[PDB]
């Protein structure tokens, strides 16, 4: 297992959004961590390099029309990074906006992303969302992964 | 051989470990590494069983709302007319237009 | 020769969600291929044990017609499904889009991408199925499906 | 050291829609090349292979509608290479239209699309869009990169 | 020199052309492309003015009506009934444009 | 084995390069390869002070508009009134809609 990579799941400071903190990682055959390890939803990195870093993350829910403001939700995920500097730094973000009509029922919006990017031994990376309450922790449909490509 | 449904197999070649009632589950005899996680039922569902170590949880439309084949993420709210109704609407099915 | 990958692409000619896309093209060099994977019945099937970068993006394109008004609203999903040795499919990723709610709608344009790393056994088998699959874009470089050894 | 990959970042012919030139290389943790290199918005391939290829290209917009005709919009993120062929070769497309409804304060559309493709040396691939004027060019939202698989 | 000629891509074996198979794909230029370009397909919007050859694309069009502008790649948008207030129609739409307003 | 704000490390291990005004910065010590990007206004916006090599850009949504913590992309336009059964106890901010209350 000289492998780097991880695959984690949803389970039912300065940086934007509020930081998704519930992930799960060892279902054998849904989820897994080599050589990468998790604490408090941060994938903490123990080998340097060059990682492709992916996130995606769905928006569900039944909408009932706001009385006295627009149905219009922003979408956003963010995936960031600690490192040795007092603030999280961003490395990916990824919009969406809802449907703009009075006339929705309801949204389906899953967002996924993804980047390389180098990262030093102890560099902790993380994914913070707008709206965290309209977010499906399936684990099939929110997740939040990297592996080594470099 | 298999491992019973409600167990999933372990590292040792011949040994089965209990599926966590409420969280995983197997409905039948086999050789996984882990059980397969319990479906939630969702703000606009009901649920008409749970997950037990052997059946996934089972969900249902709200009362009003319905389900088929093109549209598993959301239940949708059945229309309200039609054509004449031939059939009423279902958590299966929306109003039948003859 | 040792690489393990495959990028299969549309060509127009059980317990699962949705219905499952079986018009892959896996030759044609430079557009898609497979190296130490192959296809059938539009399933990649696994050789080699290992973690597989696995991602798929299809294509929902259509004119819609609002006629008398509702239910124009459409549910896109796409959903990444492995068989291994289980009687039923195994979701890996599910990823959704509801059309434009607007009675203004002239057509509707929604490419959905999902990539994620699994551990799949030898002759495990993975496809994609989708809801919808009527209003499938199947253009070589719009819809197609592939996966990567990692570890 | 002998890694071969590339993550470039934004900066404020047949081919359909129109490339996107303004990608910047070398800010230390946000952008690098590494057995690539950049050339007129173009990565150009140095080793043949099998490249994963990917792009995020951010449509944002406010937009309040003029009274008479559609605002719709088609926002197309293309991945095209040049090879040894006098036309680029278009090897991915991703496409999303804009919210129909005339109640539409503004449009926050990221696009990002990936896939393996082989490619021999001096191969070059870039990134074209529909509706340039409406990118954002973000460094975090709107990128370019490949490594080789 | 080589390079194979238009409706053929190189083969496998470095000195062999493979021509282009009729309506599948096709090759417009001298090259030492793998493989052929595939044929484009009219979409359920468009009408198709001439078919794929080895050599030449399928060549489609908008349907009457409709348009496509360099912005507009995707889908044929409906032409615009008419001018905004106070403004002249200079140019009636095109499948490739839509009414020009001066 | 830090850098003060407004500069980053070199690849020299001893070294310090400053950053470049109106294009990046740091704001605190550090050892970072690279200052980090300013952050642009957009049309939405109006900037209140400028990037320096020490702090980053500051926005602010134009008058009648908000970004709140849900809504970080675009500002919004303020609400008009309060929900069915509730007040209004503070009008809205450039980082706040309107205040409701009951
Ligand atoms: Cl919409
Ligand atoms: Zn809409």
């Amino acid at each position: 297992p000289q492998r780097v990579a991880a695959h984690i799941t949803g389970t039912r400071e300065k940086a934007l959004g509020r930081k998704i903190n519930s992930w799960e990682s060892s279902r054998s055959g849904h989820s897994f961590l080599s050589n990468l390890h998790l604490r408090n939803g941060e994938l903490v990195i123990h080998e340097k390099g060059f990682y492709y870093i992916y996130s995606q993350t769905y928006f569900r829910f039944q909408e009932e029309i706001k009385e006295n403001t627009k149905n219009d939700k922003q979408m956003v995920q963010y995936i960031y990074k600690y490192t040795s500097y007092p603030d999280p730094i961003l490395l990916m973000k990824s919009a969406r906006n809802s449907c703009w009509s009075k006339d929705a029922e309801y949204g389906l919006y899953s967002i996924y992303q993804g980047g390389i990017f180098e990262l030093k031994e102890n560099d902790r990376i993380f994914v913070s969302v707008t709206n965290e309450h309209l977010i499906d922790m399936d684990h099939e449909a929110s997740f939040f992964g990297a592996f080594l490509v470099g | 051989e298999l491992c019973p449904p409600g167990s999933h197999r372990s590292e040792r070649p011949g040994a089965c470990n209990r599926c966590t009632e409420g969280v995983g589950y197997t409905n039948a005899s086999n050789n996984l590494f882990a059980c397969l996680p319990c479906t939630a039922c969702k703000s606009d569902e009901e649920e008409r069983s749970p997950c037990t170590t052997t059946r996934n949880t089972a969900c249902q439309c709200k009362p009003g709302t319905f389900r088929n084949d093109n549209s598993a993420e959301m239940c949708r709210k059945c229309s309200t007319g039609c054509m004449v109704k031939v059939k009423d609407c279902t958590p299966w099915s929306d109003i039948e237009c003859v």
